[PDB]
C-alpha cells in the first residue's frame, strides 16, 4: 500500500487549481476525495478529463484510481504532467502521454494499486489525466476514488526572503 | 550530512549566454540575478535559466531582490513553460576577481536559509577575454563546520581535485568560508548546431575566389620574404657544417602558406570553370 | 522598410529552450514569442526574445490566442532590465508559414508597426541559416493581379556581441573547427560549396517544373531574378580567357613548384642529419 | 592465508603517522584491507580505535567494507 | 586461472575497481582478483597432510620483504 518514506499527496493538493472535465453536476468532483463509496459520473461521453494541482513539486510513486466493478470503471488512462494551459478532448485523444495506463479489474478493485513510471515524475506541478475508455462499453464512466502516493520535492518557496544577517544598508 | 566533491552545479548554454550578456551589459556596475533550476538529488544542481534584476542602486544585496518583480516574473514564467525553482542568485563583479565579499555571504546566506542548497554564481565580464570563462560557483560553510573538527566538505570521489583554486579567490578565502563547486556545462544537441550556425561558412565563401590582384601581391611578398629565409638558410647551414633553427622553421611555415593558398585558389577555378558552364 | 535582420546566438537559444520546455509538457507544435532588439540605420539587431502564451486550433485555422496582457508585462519587466531594447516583431518555430500568421503580424504590429517575424526553425539543417525573416506588405501590385496582405522576404544573417562570442566560442571549443585554412579544410569547403549549389539548383527547378505544369501560380519576382542569373553566367570557351586561365595556372604552379623545391631540400637536410646523429650514436656505442 | 600471514604492521603504521587528510585516512583504511585481505586478522583497526573515528560518512562505509 | 581460463571474479574486480575514480567504496572489489598463490597437497580423504615440497632456487629469489 504505503511503503515507508512516500506519503499519500492529499495535503499537497490545492483546490485552487483543481477541475474535471465533463462531469455531470449530480457527482462532483469532491466524491472522488474522500475513500467513501461516493462517484464522480462522466456528463455526455464515456470519457472523463481530471486536472489536479500541487502547492509544490511533487514526486509520484503510485496512483489509487479506481471506480466500480458494473462494467462502468476505468479502461486507458492517459497521464500528462505540467500543462502549461487546461487541454481538451481533442489534444486528449493524440498527445503523447507521460504515461499510458490501461487499467485492469485487478486495479480498479479497492485493493488495486497501480504504479507508475517513478523517472517521468520527478517534479510533478500538475497532473492532467484522460479516461479514454470504460471497462467495458458504458456511456457514462464513474469513478470511486484518486488519489497519489508519492514524496514532496523540498521548495524554495520565494517570498521568504528576508536579510538572516547584517544590517539593513549594505549595498557592496 | 555534507556536500560531496563531486557535486556539479550544470551551467546550461541559455543561462551561460545571458549571464555573460547582463556582465558586459552593466559594466562597471555590477549586475544580479537569479538562476532558475532544479535540485536534481545531492550532487546536481541544474541551471536552465537565468533572470535578471532590474538594477537597484544598492549594488547587489538583500534589498535588491524586489520581490514583487521576482514573484511575478516566477508566475509569468511558470505559465509559459518555467515552472522551475530559484537555484541561487548570480552576480556580475566586473573586472576585479571571481570571488565574494562581506555583502556575497550575508546575500547567500539568506539564499541558504531558503533553501539550504542554492549557489552562487560569479562571473568576470571584463577578464572573459573570448576563449576563456571566468565562472566560478561557490557556497558557504557553516560557523559551527569548521571549528568543531570537521572538513568542510567529504570526499568519496576523485572528481573533486581536478581543477585547480585561483590565488585571487584563495587571498579572500575560497576555503575558509565559502566552497567551490565545479561548473560542468550541458550541451544538447541541438543548441549546438544552432550556435555553430554563427559563423558557419556559406557554400559562397567555400566556392568564391580570392581577388586575383590581392592573391598575386599575396604570392609575391611571400615569396620574397622565402628568399630572404632562403639566403639566411644557406649561410646558416655553412657555418654549422664548418664548424661542427629559425632560417628552416620560417622557411618551413612560408612554404606551407604559399602551397596552401596557390592550390586552394588553383582549384577553386578549374571547379567553377566547370561548374558555371 | 528593413533590408537586414541580424539574430543573435541566444535569441536562437531562447527559441530552441522554449521550444522544448513547451513539447516536453505536450505537444503543441509551434510555439510563439516575441523578439526584442534596436535600431541602426535599416538594420534591425534582434537581440532578445521571450514565450508568450499562444494556442490555435489547427483545423480552423483562423482561431488563436496570443496572449497581448502576458506580452505587455513582460516587455515592462525586461523594459525594466534592459531600455535600449524595444519590441521589433515576432517568432515562431514553425517550419512553415500558416494562416494565422497575418492576423498574429496584425496584432504585434500593435507594438511595433515595422514588424519582423523570423521563423527559427529548430530542425538542425546542414546547409541553411536557421532563420528566415518576414515583413508584412500590402500594396497595389503593378501587374494588376488582386492584392491581398502577404508576407515579402527580408535579408537575415546570425551576428554576436562580444559577450556572446566569448560564451559560444567556450561552449563549442570541444568540436570547434580551426579557424585557419588547413588544406584539408578549404577542400572540404569547396566540396560543401558545391554542395550548397547543387541543392540550390535543385530548388529552383523543382519550382520551375511546379511554375510550369502549373501547380503553382508565376511570381515575376522570381522569373526576373532566374533570367537575370542566366544573364549573368559566364563564357569559358572564350579565347582571351582561356589565355588568361592559362597564365596564371601556370603563375601559381610556378610557386607551388618552388616551394616543393625548398620542401625536398628541407627534407633532405632533416634526413642528412638523422643519419648523422645515428651514425654518432652507433659508433660511441660501439667504442 | 591465515597461516601465513606474514605481514608488516611497522609500514602502515609509519603510513598512519603521515595520515593528515580525510582522503589519506580512508587510503590507509583500504590499505589495511588490502594487506590483510583473506588473512582473518583485523589487528590494524583493532589496536587503533581512536584513528577510526576520524571517518565520517562515505568513509564508514569503507571501514567497514574493509572489515569484510 | 592456472590453466588459461579467463578468472571472472578477477576481471570484474579489477574493472569494478578502475571505477573509483567515481565512487571510492568501490575500491574493495579489487579484493576479487587476489588469486592465493599456493601449492596444497591433500590425501586421499581431503585431508591436509604434512609434508615438504622443493624448490631448486636461492630463497632469496622468493623470499618475503625483510621487515622494516
Ligand atoms: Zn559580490
Amino acid at each position: 500500500d504505503i511503503p515507508k518514506g512516500y506519503m499519500d499527496l492529499m495535503p499537497f493538493i490545492n483546490k485552487a487549481g483543481c477541475e474535471c472535465l465533463n462531469e455531470s453536476d449530480e457527482h462532483g468532483f469532491d466524491n472522488c476525495l474522500r475513500k467513501d463509496t461516493t462517484f464522480l459520473e462522466s456528463d455526455c461521453d464515456e470519457q472523463l478529463l481530471i486536472t489536479v494541482a500541487f502547492n509544490q513539486p511533487v514526486k509520484l510513486y503510485s496512483m489509487k484510481f479506481q471506480g466500480p466493478d458494473n462494467g462502468q470503471g476505468p479502461k486507458y488512462v492517459k497521464i500528462f504532467i505540467n500543462l502549461p494551459r487546461s487541454m481538451d478532448f481533442e489534444e486528449a485523444e493524440r498527445s503523447e502521454p507521460t504515461q499510458a495506463l490501461e487499467l485492469t479489474e485487478d486495479d480498479i478493485k479497492e485493493d488495486g494499486i497501480v504504479p507508475l513510471r517513478y523517472v517521468k515524475f520527478q517534479n510533478v506541478n500538475s497532473v492532467t489525466i484522460f479516461v479514454q475508455s470504460n471497462q467495458g462499453e458504458e456511456e457514462t464512466t464513474r469513478i470511486s476514488y484518486f488519489t497519489f502516493i508519492g514524496t514532496p520535492v523540498q521548495a524554495t518557496n520565494m517570498n521568504d526572503f528576508k536579510r538572516v544577517v547584517g544590517k539593513k544598508g549594505e549595498s557592496h | 550530512p555534507a556536500v560531496d566533491t563531486a557535486e556539479q552545479v550544470y551551467i546550461s548554454s541559455l543561462a551561460l549566454l545571458k549571464m555573460l550578456k547582463h556582465g558586459r551589459a552593466g559594466v562597471p556596475m555590477e549586475v544580479m540575478g537569479l538562476m532558475l533550476g532544479e535540485f536534481v538529488d545531492d550532487y546536481t544542481v541544474r541551471v536552465i535559466d537565468v533572470f535578471a534584476m532590474p538594477q537597484s542602486g544598492t549594488g547587489v544585496s538583500v534589498e535588491a531582490v524586489d520581490p514583487v518583480f521576482q514573484a511575478k516574473m516566477l508566475d509569468m514564467l511558470k505559465q509559459t513553460g518555467r515552472p522551475e525553482m530559484v537555484v541561487g542568485w548570480y552576480h556580475s563583479h566586473p573586472g576585479f576577481g571571481c570571488w565574494l565579499s562581506g555583502v556575497d555571504i550575508n546575500t547567500q546566506q539568506s539564499f541558504e536559509a531558503l533553501s539550504e542548497r542554492a549557489v552562487a554564481v560569479v562571473v568576470d565580464p571584463i577578464q572573459s577575454v573570448k576563449g576563456k570563462v571566468v565562472i566560478d560557483a561557490f557556497r558557504l560553510i557553516n560557523a559551527n563546520m569548521m571549528v568543531l573538527g570537521h572538513e568542510p566538505r567529504q570526499t568519496t570521489s576523485n572528481l573533486g581535485h581536478l581543477n585547480k583554486p585561483s590565488i585571487q579567490a584563495l587571498i579572500h578565502g575560497l576555503n575558509r568560508h565559502y566552497y567551490s563547486i565545479t561548473i560542468n556545462y550541458r550541451k544538447n544537441e541541438l543548441e549546438q548546431k544552432m550556435l555553430l550556425n554563427l559563423h558557419k561558412k556559406s557554400w559562397m565563401e567555400g566556392l568564391t575566389l580570392q581577388d586575383y590582384s590581392e592573391h598575386c601581391k599575396h604570392n609575391e611578398s611571400v615569396v620574397k620574404e622565402m628568399l630572404e629565409l632562403a639566403k639566411n638558410y644557406n649561410k646558416a647551414v655553412e657555418e654549422e657544417d664548418k664548424m661542427t633553427q629559425d632560417p628552416k622553421r620560417h622557411l618551413e611555415e612560408h612554404v606551407d602558406v604559399l602551397m596552401t593558398s596557390n592550390i586552394v585558389q588553383c582549384l577553386a577555378a578549374m571547379l567553377d570553370t566547370v561548374v558555371f558552364k | 522598410a528593413v533590408q537586414k535582420v541580424v539574430v543573435h546566438p541566444l535569441v536562437l537559444l531562447s527559441v530552441v529552450d522554449h521550444f522544448n520546455r513547451i513539447g516536453k509538457v505536450g505537444n503543441q507544435k509551434r510555439v510563439v514569442g516575441v523578439l526584442l532588439g534596436s535600431w541602426q540605420k535599416k538594420v534591425l539587431d534582434v537581440s532578445n526574445s521571450f514565450a508568450v502564451p499562444f494556442d490555435e486550433d489547427d483545423k480552423d485555422d483562423s482561431v488563436w490566442f496570443l496572449d497581448h496582457d502576458y506580452l505587455e508585462n513582460m516587455y515592462g519587466m525586461f523594459k525594466k532590465v534592459n531600455a535600449r531594447e524595444r519590441i521589433v516583431g515576432w517568432y515562431h518555430t514553425g517550419p512553415k508559414l500558416h494562416k494565422n500568421d497575418i492576423a498574429i503580424n496584425e496584432l504585434m504590429k500593435r507594438y511595433c508597426p515595422n514588424s519582423v517575424l523570423v521563423i527559427i526553425d529548430v530542425k538542425p539543417k546542414d546547409l541553411g541559416l536557421p532563420t528566415e525573416a518576414y515583413i508584412s506588405v500590402e500594396e497595389v501590385h503593378d501587374d494588376g493581379t488582386p492584392t491581398s496582405k502577404t508576407f515579402e522576404h527580408v535579408t537575415s544573417e546570425i551576428g554576436a556581441e562580444e559577450a556572446e562570442e566569448v560564451g559560444v566560442e567556450h561552449l563549442l571549443r570541444d568540436i570547434k573547427d580551426t579557424t585557419v585554412g588547413t588544406l584539408s579544410q578549404r577542400i572540404t569547403n569547396q566540396v560543401h560549396g558545391l554542395k550548397g549549389l547543387n541543392s540550390k539548383l535543385l530548388d529552383i527547378r523543382s519550382y520551375l517544373e511546379k511554375v510550369a505544369t502549373g501547380k503553382l501560380p508565376i511570381n515575376h519576382q522570381i522569373i526576373y531574378q532566374l533570367q537575370d542569373v542566366f544573364n549573368l553566367l559566364p563564357d569559358v570557351s572564350l579565347q582571351e580567357f582561356v589565355k588568361a586561365f592559362y597564365l596564371k595556372t601556370n603563375d601559381q604552379m610556378v610557386v607551388v613548384y618552388l616551394a616543393s623545391l625548398i620542401r625536398s631540400v628541407v627534407a633532405l637536410h632533416n634526413l642528412i642529419n638523422n643519419k648523422i646523429a645515428n651514425r654518432d650514436a652507433e659508433k660511441k656505442e660501439g667504442q | 592465508l591465515i597461516r601465513n600471514n606474514n605481514t608488516d604492521l611497522m609500514i602502515l603504521k609509519n603510513t598512519k603517522d603521515a595520515v593528515r587528510n580525510s582522503v589519506c585516512h580512508t587510503a590507509t583504511v583500504i590499505a589495511n584491507s588490502f594487506m590483510h585481505c583473506g588473512t582473518t586478522s583485523d589487528q590494524f583497526l583493532r589496536d587503533n580505535l581512536e584513528w577510526l573515528a576520524r571517518a565520517t560518512n562515505w568513509a564508514k562505509f569503507t571501514a567497514t567494507a574493509s572489515l569484510g | 586461472s592456472r590453466t588459461g581460463h579467463t578468472h571472472m571474479p578477477s576481471v570484474v574486480g579489477v574493472l569494478v575497481f578502475t571505477q573509483f575514480w567515481f565512487w571510492f567504496p568501490l575500491s574493495h572489489f579489487l579484493s576479487l582478483a587476489y588469486t592465493p598463490t599456493c601449492v596444497i597437497g591433500l590425501n586421499k580423504d581431503l585431508k591436509m597432510p604434512k609434508v615438504q615440497y622443493k624448490s631448486n632456487c636461492k630463497p632469496s629469489t622468493f623470499a618475503y620483504p625483510a621487515p622494516l
